[PDB]
RNA sequence: GAGU
DNA sequence: CCGCGTCAGACTCGTAGGATTATAGCATACGTG
DNA sequence: CACGTATGCTATAATGTGTGCAGTCTGACGCGG
């Protein structure tokens, strides 16, 4: 175990030994987006994708060309932490080496006429953290990976499309990554139609005739033959005996001398076999069989020259008797039957109005030109550029190998462009499929379904840039100038820039990420989506691709998904799930040799999958040999069954992989419904941080896992001891074997402190290390939010009784004790963001004074000089927090107001007040304030304190990492001098600052003193210009808005204390409302003393059917019971040995305790810290579907001296008597949700209205009213609640006399009604008048 | 489906068995947030007719 | 015409800037360049705004758009109305 | 009872009795002390048997 | 049925306001129609009482 | 209101595109044929007096030049939305009507008398209306007011404006071109292209994504038009006439409270302290604690303690209505005296959870106020919470314990 | 994302 | 009949603000302090 | 006259659009061929 182990380790009562280690889990969006910056030489990719793709361009007349050299990103001018502050996005700036190559007219292809080379910027790229998210416009925002239909070719079918008939119309589509569509369809007359873009639709057969395929040629490949062979008199006909099957024989079938089929009479198997094995291949059949049978071929008469019978024409006696005489002995007609072989092709070439190639180019180019005249040039063109052109098609490798693979090809790889045999093999399956040999796929299949990424998506956008400025460049090429003309001149940024950050803003897939927890975060980046541009839609979305397919186990989450409308499309990753290299998704399996499980892994694809037979994990394997029950369960073809055990190819590698990273946190899982299951993922999203981190009793073992990987947490870089600790930073010095030999090696982190969170939560990293500590590489130093110790920490777990309790605990309502606040332990801290505005207006600027209308000295004093609140001052609503004035210009005082002045003088003043304050029932305290202003105005006083701090704080920051950089640097020179002339305190005595001069023997560490040297130089010089760099930053005059002058924002810190109307819930989708804290008196307690915490209903268990809470329960139990244990023994101070004694038993406790932990190697010190975290409750890990049963439980309860039942018998606080029966008490942890009441209270009685329709505005932060929607007027209708309908309809809403008059009435006590009619209405007669319908009132 | 859940709560559902039951919570799930649409559009229609 | 014309140039010229800064020009750079006032550049500017629609909807959702939420200042309420 | 209660005696002792059967009926839910522990959920020994 | 009822009510705010609401009014546009307002949905409508 | 004058006049669209064609029934012309008029592919023939050449008879534009020499004159053929609107203003709408009754007894088959019976209707409910066919064709274009289309600053300096502007400055734009073009004397193709434009600027201003492709913003999204702003739920009638916003109504989260009397319910006094704002200021003038309005605000602000005396003295008798959504049956609102207390949620009494389906898992309710003797009466009597036990829908008691 |  | 088109598709709550391009260069002409 | 807003002319030859998305829902009810 390694070092933070040490200080806590989990129990685990897992039995399956995990051959894989759960992988990075932001794996997805790292690898995408590393793949679209990087720079790829030959196999293009992303970025450079993008210009192989477009470039290289020339222009119009084809003498200028644009070629692409190479591409730099410029590193970025703000890092990310001053792109939060400033609002800016962090992005690196695109330049590109372009060349401006010429071509010579006269000459043919002069190319040395005039070449100019140079590097072009075109847009700032944003950049991803280290974390995979990106700051954008100063919000971390994440872009979610997309789940798409992959390009390639499906084969689909409208299952009973005309009701009525309710045939099944077969149809093929091809889709590219960039192109036009291609559809093949049937009719109900079993023809075959092409539609392009699904436009009107065309004989398919016209298609193939485009590609310059003659009659006969069409035939000859969807067909067979039958050959007829007319030899003396008689007709003879050329026999496949498999063809005459299901059928009736129609004439006396006969051969050679034995009569086998009778007329009228059914060709079964025994029939055909006699016929195949007597070698039949000729038979002499009646002339009147042919009348029916379409020739194949064209023939024509040898004399005359002239055509007997074209191809595809229904032959009949007169026809056969004419070429009989002609000198035709031999007619090709088409093989035919109305079951296998069905004749499609032959009847679509009827309905084909196209003759020639010309003419059916002419009539496709009429289909999508219509009225147009057609020209030869322009078919020929467009049926080339549709789907035979480079630029405007391409399937792209994944398009192109999905087809291959779809028709049964060896290549994967190849052209992106369409050739005719991929159409005709299309068609060909297409009509399989009809015959009734193959199946459609479907769409749902993730075979089907691909996952486009961050990168790919990136790509995308930046490819339309590129082709944007491509059109503006071949423009401004043709007209322009070879030799003034530079190739930077041409080029625009502004296009590809808008494309992109378009992208990272517009797109749907790109949110703001959801930020109020850690695993909120990991979960989100984690995440797919069926929506957005090139999915599904809410209301396009059906119910077959939203429900779980069988393909998604080990790949897709079927319990984590929305239960909104979002429901089926938005989906979490399972957790072992990887991107394919061509987008699919993919599971790790282990493979099985012969009955042995060898520890090698294959990631399988959704295809793949069905081929093999892939044992479950649960299956017991027999100490590294093979399976022990000789019938194992296991599963292929997307259905579960017994089989042997050498028949078995894989097995699951982990019981984990079914369930994403959400479900596995959950404990006990498998004993919950899936339904609740599903709530108490989403809910776990929802929880926020409390003040102190506490860990959970009853984990599972990713809570680890998820905090490291998360990013939150500091983790260490190379294993050292702990130089230095602090609040604000944590400075570890490196190990000697890891800590390389150039510089100092001493690792900075300065931990980010309480900083707001998009939920307008609150983000702090404490470090958790002492000081002087040695540390290994890959420990955690620092907890991020909602972390401890390295572990996730997301609520805090307590003493929980199921009871009633007087219906306090109704529906799922919880009684809280008081102690619960008055620990403080649900309390928490939320960070919000005030912001003040100096606008510039048309009347003169608007100033931030304290120079107010109207202002006590009460609420100046927290104001300084410049107008702004002091940090650290306590604010509650109504305080101003900026005062900002503005210029009022002529407003007309009712001749009242006139005499009113006149009397008393108070003449108005011109300025009015626009001051920012403190919104009304929230009270904080202002922790900081930030100041912008532009390059030019003058600065306020406060200004320029801030940046007084700044300036100096950064100075000081800069100047301790030099300095123990120097002091570092010159430790490790002392060493070296040391190893050749040892003068240990000798040379310490005259100062170092004159050292570098002393050298050593003509040796490779003389050379290390060098490399020092130079190093120490280096990092003087780089101080220097770094300090520069912060100076200039500090001064920079902030770009604004145009408008805006300047910008105050201030940060308040509320404390927020859990309260009646607050929610919290458990991860079992146990949700709750608080709706009594009650006095610790009167709670329930048990025999001991001790209080419970919470009291939940059980009468939420058996209808939810979420037992895991009561498993929890029970575990929770036992793990404190343990917990006080250990607690007793060291407040008693027993002794190391007994300590130890104790928990070596209680560590190996399970039935098959994968773990093992033995207390001999740990040391007597690393004992007392490890029972020092034990003793608030031992943690103890439950796997998903790997967990503790109920066997272990129960023993663990023995060990705690608790009752196996769990159930303890409790006092009632009120009478002090007990309560009837006992009652299961245990610690459940739990969570307090986002939901906050005091965000959800609301009341307004009058206030602002809407612009046109009168009517009171809605939502909470614009003072709105509720709605009496039409559904709540039914109710008072119903009633006949006639006078409060009325009342809500006009006096309440736009009625403006009305409301006015009634509000009047109602401060002089009679509350009379005095209605009117709505202003909405008198509206809606002006909008229809304004349609030109004439609506009139009459009157009475 | 043809196999059905043999298994309880108390004792704890395998991976499979887990899996299967998925399907039809989720179809349960959906058909609350789709169908009620429809469902409270028929009240709508009864409520203007009367 | 003419002050459409004055700021189609300065937005050449922040274009030139761009190129060579690697970065979007300020306010007061494009002004320095063009040996102008910033208050010139900064109107010019303001005027390029483009508008929004009242009607669109906000949030990538269908639900509700900036008439819903933007009051009438000029009428007060019945409060108001009641004190005059 | 609540139904029979209505007819005969009517609207203002019924409305009485509902809030009267409230309080007595949490009340007695409290001190009965009624909770859910794994072992109430009894299984049938001709479980494995019948399956 | 239902919607075709509602509809062919002599109130034509009653039908406009319901659905269709384009068609509704070129029909009673042309036909020159009155509404007398005896329905409770074109009292509220205009903010009268029931 | 104000108007446009235009220069050619242009079809209504909604009595055009909107099916039954109207305008097409009316002159019995099939819908394709009216388009291929108007878009001026093809003339039509308003007056033939020669019988050669009968009435709404097509001919393109070759057929034109044939008869153009041979009969010419005394047959009068035009095209566009001039010809439609001459052929509507000619029809005599008594005669036909007679003609068609008389073909109406000679074979009447089922779809045909159907059909007749219609157009029958058409022209009597035409003449009993007063309306005229002519009126089908706009030469006055409406203009609606200028606060009904706004044109607002946002704080910024920034401008928001409605679509509307958007698509009557295009009308504009082209009828005003058309205009010059005709003072120009221009060739009748540039002329026929500037008024199929006017049309299709008119067609989207009226109803954009009817007739073809919704003129589209810089977003892509299709441009609100007139008839949008009345169609749908987004649309008047459904948002904010059937349904409105409302004053005196607050919302919270809800919990249960028990010990709670069936008529009552806990009620936060910050919320009824603002609910009934204008009750306490009325009370505090009687009491002569506020001098006027504006003393009386601001005594409410600082939250005296005298207010709270006074705010308790008015909720007393007072009823407050209660709703939770959806509001499927008249019981999802109900009636109850407040009990004011210190905590943010609204306390629910248990028995009545059935009826709104409450469930304390998060829910949420809506606080409204009755605020006349009328609406207190109302709340009281009839949607009293003791008074409404019983299922209206069975006739069982829905105040069940559970 | 919250109850239905 | 067939096929193409039009019409509807639950009720409240929430969060957050916000983004694109480009129109030359100069001389004469019209309206207000 | 100036300041703000408008109308105007420039002289190699150049002479029919496309572009950017849309993604295909569903059960029902009418309307020309
Ligand atoms: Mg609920």
């Amino acid at each position: 175990y390694s070092y933070t182990e040490k200080k806590r380790i989990r129990k685990d009562f897992g039995k399956r030994p995990q051959v894989l280690d759960v992988p990075y889990l932001l794996s997805i969006q790292l690898d995408s987006f590393q793949k679209f910056i990087e720079q790829d030489p030959e196999g293009q990719y992303g970025l450079e994708a993008a210009f192989r793709s477009v470039f290289p361009i020339q222009s119009y007349s084809g003498n200028s060309e644009l070629q692409y050299v190479s591409y730099r990103l410029g590193e970025p001018v703000f890092d990310v932490q001053e792109c939060q502050i400033r609002g800016v996005t962090y992005s690196a700036p695109l330049r590109v080496k372009l060349r401006l190559v010429i071509y010579e007219r006269e000459a043919p292809e002069g190319t040395v006429k005039d070449i100019k080379e140079q590097e072009v910027y075109m847009g700032e790229i944003p950049l991803m953290t280290d974390n995979g998210t990106f700051v954008i416009n100063g919000t971390e925002r994440v872009i979610v990976s997309q789940l798409h239909r992959s390009p390639g070719v499906f084969f689909d079918s409208d299952k009973g499309k005309t009701h009525s008939s309710g045939k099944v119309l077969y149809n093929a589509r091809i889709i590219p990554y960039r192109g036009s569509w291609l559809d093949f369809e049937f009719d109900p007359k079993d023809n075959l139609f092409v539609r392009i873009d699904r436009r009107r639709k065309l004989p398919a057969t016209i298609i193939l005739r485009a590609l310059n395929y003659t009659t006969e040629q069409i035939l000859d490949l969807f067909f067979e033959k039958v050959i007829f062979e007319i030899r003396d008199n008689k007709l003879q006909m050329e026999l496949v005996p498999e063809r005459l099957r299901g059928e009736t024989a129609s004439f006396d079938i006969e051969a050679n001398g034995k009569v086998y089929v009778e007329k009228g009479r059914r060709i079964t198997a025994r029939h055909i076999r006699q016929l195949e094995k007597d070698d039949v291949k000729l038979i002499e059949v009646p002339v009147e069989y042919i009348a029916g049978k379409v020739v194949a071929k064209d023939y024509i008469d040898e004399s005359t020259g002239e055509l007997i019978c074209a191809a595809n024409m229904e032959l009949s006696l007169d026809l056969l008797a004419k070429l009989s005489q002609s000198g035709h002995k031999r007619i090709e007609t088409l093989f035919t039957n109305d079951l296998d072989h069905g004749p499609y092709i032959s009847e679509t070439l009827r309905v084909d109005p196209t003759n020639d190639r010309l003419s059916a180019l002419v009539e496709i180019y009429r289909m999508m030109r219509p009225g147009e005249p057609p020209t030869r040039e322009a078919a020929e063109s467009l049926f080339e550029n549709l789907f035979f052109s480079e630029d405007r098609y391409d399937l792209s490798a994944v398009g192109r190998m999905k087809f291959n693979r779809s028709l049964l090809r060896e290549e994967i790889e190849g052209s992106g462009i369409l050739s005719k045999d991929d159409i005709i093999d299309v068609m060909k399956k297409l009509i399989d499929i009809r015959n009734g040999k193959g199946e459609v796929d479907d769409i749902d299949h993730l075979g089907n379904r691909r996952i486009r990424s961050v990168g790919e998506m990136a790509e995308n956008q930046f490819r339309v840039g590129l082709v944007r400025v491509e059109r503006a460049v071949k423009e401004r090429l043709s007209l322009g100038d070879l030799d003034t003309l530079m190739p930077q001149d041409m080029i625009n940024a502004k296009p590809i820039s808008a494309a992109v950050k378009e992208f990272f803003g517009s797109s749907q897939l790109s949110q703001f990420m959801d930020q109020n927890n850690p695993l909120s975060e990991i979960t989100h980046k984690r995440r797919i989506s069926a929506l957005g541009p090139g999915g599904l839609t809410r209301e396009r979305a059906g119910f077959e691709v939203r429900d779980v397919h069988p393909t998604h186990y080990g790949r897709v989450c079927p319990i984590e998904t929305p239960e909104g409308p979002n429901i089926g499309l938005i989906n979490s990753l399972s957790v072992y799930a990887q991107t394919n290299e061509y987008g699919f998704l993919e599971t790790p399996y282990r493979k099985v040799t012969d009955g042995v499980v060898t520890d090698e892994i294959h990631y399988l694809s959704a295809i793949e999958e069905g081929n093999y037979v892939i044992a479950q994990a649960n299956s017991n394997l027999d100490e590294e040999g093979h399976f022990v029950e000789d019938l194992v369960t296991c599963r292929s073809k997307g259905e579960s069954s017994l089989f042997s055990r050498d028949q078995v190819d894989y097995m699951d590698v982990s019981t984990q992989q079914v369930v994403s990273v959400g479900a596995s946190l959950i404990p006990f899982l498998e004993h919950d419904d899936a339904n609740r299951a599903l709530m108490g993922a989403n809910m776990q999203r929802q929880a926020v941080p409390t003040l102190r981190a506490d860990k959970p009793l009853v984990g599972t073992g990713m809570e680890r896992a998820v905090a490291v990987d998360s990013g939150v947490t500091a983790v260490a870089k190379r294993g050292g001891v702990v130089q230095y600790v602090d609040a604000s930073r944590i400075v570890i010095k490196v190990n000697e074997d890891e800590m390389y030999p150039g510089e100092a090696g001493i690792d900075i982190y300065n931990l980010t402190k309480y900083t707001r969170s998009n939920q307008n939560t609150c983000i702090n990293q404490m470090p958790c290390v002492s000081l002087g500590e040695p540390v290994e590489r890959g420990d955690v130093l620092a907890d991020g939010p909602s972390t401890d110790l390295g572990e996730l920490a997301l609520g805090q777990n307590m003493r929980v009784a199921f009871m009633p309790w007087n219906g306090y605990n109704f529906e799922d309502s919880i009684l809280v004790s008081e102690r619960v606040v008055q620990e403080d332990r649900f309390t928490t801290i939320h960070i919000q963001e005030l912001a003040c505005v100096s606008r510039d207006t048309k009347l003169g600027p608007e100033e931030i004074t304290a120079d107010i209308p109207n202002v006590g000295e009460a609420a100046l004093s927290k104001l300084d000089e410049s107008g702004i609140v002091y940090i650290g001052a306590e604010v509650t609503g109504g305080d101003i927090l900026v005062g900002k004035v503005t210029p009022k210009g002529e407003t007309q005082l009712t001749p009242e107001e006139k005499l009113l002045r006149a009397i008393f003088g108070e003449k108005a003043s011109d300025v009015k007040d626009s001051s920012l304050r403190v919104p009304n029932g929230v009270s904080g305290t202002v922790i900081d304030v930030q100041v912008f202003t532009r390059d030019g105005v003058e600065k306020d006083k406060r200004a320029l304190e801030i940046e007084e701090m700044q300036l100096k704080q950064a100075k000081k920051d800069l100047s301790e990492e030099l300095q123990i950089l120097e002091a570092g640097l010159f430790s490790r020179i002392r060493a070296v001098l040391v190893a050749g002339g040892v003068e240990a305190e000798k040379l310490d005595k005259l100062p170092r600052d004159r050292w570098l001069e002393l050298g050593l023997t003509d040796e490779e560490k003389q050379n290390q003193l060098e490399q020092l040297a130079e190093q120490y130089d280096e990092l003087k010089h780089e101080f220097e210009k770094k300090l520069e760099a912060k100076r200039r930053k500090i001064t920079q005059g902030d770009d604004l808005a145009p408008g805006v002058l300047k910008i105050v924002k201030v940060y308040l810190a509320v404390k927020r204390r859990i309260q009646p109307g607050d929610k919290m819930a458990g991860r079992h989708g146990n949700k709750g409302v608080i709706s009594k804290i009650n006095p610790i008196e009167d709670m329930p307690y048990d025999e001991n003393g001790t209080p419970v915490d919470i009291v939940l209903n059980p009468l939420g268990v058996p209808s939810r059917m979420n037992i895991g809470q009561i498993l929890e329960t029970h575990l929770g139990m036992a793990a404190k019971g343990i917990g006080d244990k250990i607690n007793a023994m060291l407040k008693q101070q027993q002794e190391v040995a007994k300590l130890r004694e104790f928990i070596q038993r209680a560590y190996d406790l399970g039935a098959d305790v994968r773990q093992k932990v033995d207390l001999s190697t740990f040391s007597d010190e690393e004992v007392m810290r490890l029972a020092e975290n034990l003793r608030k409750g031992m943690p103890i890990a439950t796997p998903v579907f790997d967990g503790a049963k109920e066997a272990e439980i129960k023993e663990l309860l023995k060990l705690g001296d608790l009752p196996t039942s769990g159930q303890i018998r409790l006092y009632d606080g009120r009478t002090g008597e007990q309560f009837e029966r006992p009652v299961t008490v245990g610690y459940m942890y739990m969570l307090k949700l986002n939901h906050l009441v005091d965000d959800k209270m609301h009341a307004r009685s009058t206030g602002s209205y809407s612009l046109v329709t009168q009517q009171p505005l809605g939502g909470k932060a614009q003072f709105g009213g509720q709605r009496f929607g039409e559904m709540e007027v039914w109710a008072l209708e119903a009633y006949g609640a006639a006078y409060t309908l009325q009342e809500m309809l006009t006096v309440k809403s736009d009625d403006v006399n009305g409301r006015t008059k009634m509000y009047k009435n109602i401060v002089d006590g009679n509350h009379q009604m005095e209605p009117g009619m709505p202003e909405s209405f008198n509206v809606l007669l002006k909008e229809i008048r304004s349609l030109g319908i004439n609506i009139e009132l009459e009157d009475e | 489906i043809e196999t059905p859940i043999t298994a309880n709560f108390r004792e704890g559902l395998n991976v499979l068995q887990y899996f299967i039951s998925t399907h039809g919570a989720r179809k349960g799930l959906a058909d609350t947030a789709l169908k009620t649409a429809n469902s409270g559009y028929l009240t709508r229609r009864l409520v203007d007719v009367a | 015409i003419h002050i459409v014309k004055e700021l189609n140039v300065y937005l050449r010229t922040a274009r030139e800037l761009s190129h060579k800064l690697d970065h979007e020009p300020s306010a007061e750079e494009i002004a320095e360049q063009l040996d102008k006032p910033v208050d010139d550049v900064s109107r010019m500017l303001r005027l390029n705004e483009r508008i929004t629609s009242v009607d669109t909807p906000l949030g990538g959702d269908s639900e509700k758009a900036l008439l819903d939420i933007l009051a009438d200042e000029k009428e007060n309420g019945p409060e108001d109305t009641t004190q005059d | 009872m609540l139904n029979t209660c209505y007819r005969i005696l009517g609207l203002k002792p019924t409305v009485i009795f509902a809030d009267q059967i409230m309080y007595t009926g949490f009340a007695y839910a409290a001190r009965s002390g009624a909770s859910v522990g794994i072992d109430d959920m009894v299984i049938p020994e001709k479980k494995h048997e019948i399956i | 049925g239902i919607t075709k009822a509602s509809l062919a009510t002599e109130s034509f705010i009653s039908a406009a306001s319901f659905q269709e609401t384009t068609r509704v009014l070129t029909e009673a546009a042309v036909a020159g129609k009155r509404d007398e307002l005896r329905g409770l949905k074109e009292n509220v409508i205009v903010g009268r009482l029931i | 209101m104000g108007h446009i004058e235009l220069a050619s006049p242009t079809a209504h669209i909604w009595f055009l595109k909107s099916l039954p064609s109207r305008i097409g029934l009316l002159l019995d012309m099939p819908l394709r044929d009216i388009e291929r008029v108007l878009y001026f592919e093809s003339y039509v023939v308003i007056e033939g007096g020669m019988t050669n050449l009968e009435r709404q008879q097509i001919l393109t534009e070759e057929q034109y030049l044939d008869a153009l020499e041979e009969f010419g004159d005394e047959f009068d053929a035009k095209m566009g939305a001039e010809a439609i609107q001459a052929l509507l203003k000619s029809m005599d709408l008594e005669q036909e009507c007679e003609q068609l009754r008389e073909e109406l007894n000679e074979t009447n088959s089922e779809t045909k008398r159907k059909k007749l019976t219609k157009r029958i209707k058409l022209l009597e409910a035409f003449v009993q209306s007063g309306n005229k066919p002519e009126w089908m064709i706009l030469t006055v274009l409406p203009v609606l007011p200028p606060d009904l289309r706004p044109l607002v600053p946002l704080d910024g300096g920034r401008f928001a404006t409605s679509d509307l502007n958007d698509l009557y400055r295009r009308v504009i734009n082209r009828n005003n071109r058309l205009k010059r073009l005709l003072d120009l004397a221009a060739p009748d193709i540039i002329v026929r292209n500037e008024k199929r434009m006017l049309q299709e600027a008119v067609d989207a201003l009226l109803d954009n994504g009817r007739r073809g492709r919704a003129i589209t913003g810089s977003n892509k999204r299709p441009l609100k038009s007139l008839a949008d702003m009345i169609k749908g739920k987004q649309g008047r009638f459904r948002q904010n006439l059937l349904g409105k916003r409302v004053d005196y109504s607050g919302r919270s989260v809800i919990t249960v409270g028990p010990y709670l009397r069936l008529h009552q319910c806990g009620l936060p006094k910050k919320m009824a302290l603002e609910l009934f704002k204008p009750f306490i200021y009325g009370k505090l003038e009687l009491r002569g604690l506020a001098t006027t309005i504006k003393a009386a605000k601001k005594m409410v602000e600082r939250e005296e303690a005298v207010v709270w005396d006074i705010l308790d003295e008015v909720i007393r008798e007072h009823p407050v209505l209660l709703n939770r959504a959806p509001t499927l049956h008249r019981l999802g609102i109900q009636a109850f005296e407040p009990v004011l207390i210190e905590g943010k949620a609204i306390q629910l009494h248990p028995l009545v959870c059935a009826a709104y389906n409450a469930d304390f898992d998060g829910d949420q309710m809506a606080v409204h106020v009755p605020l006349t003797l009328e609406a207190q009466l109302e709340a009281r009597a009839l949607m009293m919470s003791t008074n409404n036990i019983l299922s209206p829908a069975n006739g069982e008691p829905i105040i069940v314990p559970s």
